[PDB]
Parts: C-alpha cells; structure tokens; sequence
C-alpha cells in the first residue's frame, strides 16, 4: 500500500463570514448616560461653589476686621 | 474566463467596487482575503492521490 497526503473535511473552516458586530452602545442609550453625566456634573459642581461663598466672605472679612494692619 | 490548472470547478468570488478611489481599491483586497479560504478549503477536500511529476 502506498501512503500519500490525506484529506480532512469535518467543518471546512467556514469561509467568508462577518465577525464584526455592534456591542455595548446602541445609540439612544449612550445619550441618556451622556446628558445624564452632564446633569449630575453641573449640579454637584455648583454646590461646592456655594460652599466656597461661605469661605469667600469670611476670608475678606479678615482685612476689614484688622485695621491696626 | 481563462482556466489554468483545474479552474471553474473551484468556486471563486471576485470583489468589485463602485468608485475608483483608494478606499474601495483597499476594500476589494480585504474582501479577496475573506473569500480566499473557500478556494483553500475546496482544494483540501478535492485531492486525487497519484503522481507529482
């Protein structure tokens, strides 16, 4: 018997198929997070600015209180 | 159109674009690569055992 190269089929590798698929973000869903992060962003930032006003008047008060300076 | 060594029997896919721009001239080569394994797989399945020379 003579032995040569043998053939293999099984699944035939599956040639030409789109492996690319959309993931995580769809379109409308990411905009709700996007503007949602903005709405949370400005609201939390301005609370510290109002807290800065408590310091702002009190810091400049030191110059008014000190006249022997 | 013009077979060389056992052609037309093997299923070939030819990518052809729309515009003559560099992007479509790039896409066809990538689409040639995705539609190249089909020829290789058909060559693996269809092998007559015999002579080399």
């Amino acid at each position: 018997x003579x032995x040569x190269x043998x053939x293999x089929x099984x699944x035939x590798x599956x040639x030409x198929x789109x492996x690319x698929x959309x993931x995580x973000x769809x379109g409308y869903s990411m905009f709700a997070v996007g503007i949602g992060a903005l709405l949370f962003g400005y609201w939390s930032m301005m609370k510290w600015n109002r807290e800065r006003r408590r310091l702002q008047i009190e810091d400049f008060e030191a110059r008014i209180a000190l006249m022997p300076l | 159109t013009q077979p060389y060594d056992v052609y037309d029997q093997v299923e070939f896919d030819v990518p052809i674009g729309s515009r003559g721009d560099c992007y479509d001239r790039y896409l066809c080569r990538v689409e040639e690569m995705r539609q190249s394994i089909r020829i290789i797989s058909q060559c693996l399945n269809k092998m007559p055992p015999g002579e080399i020379k």
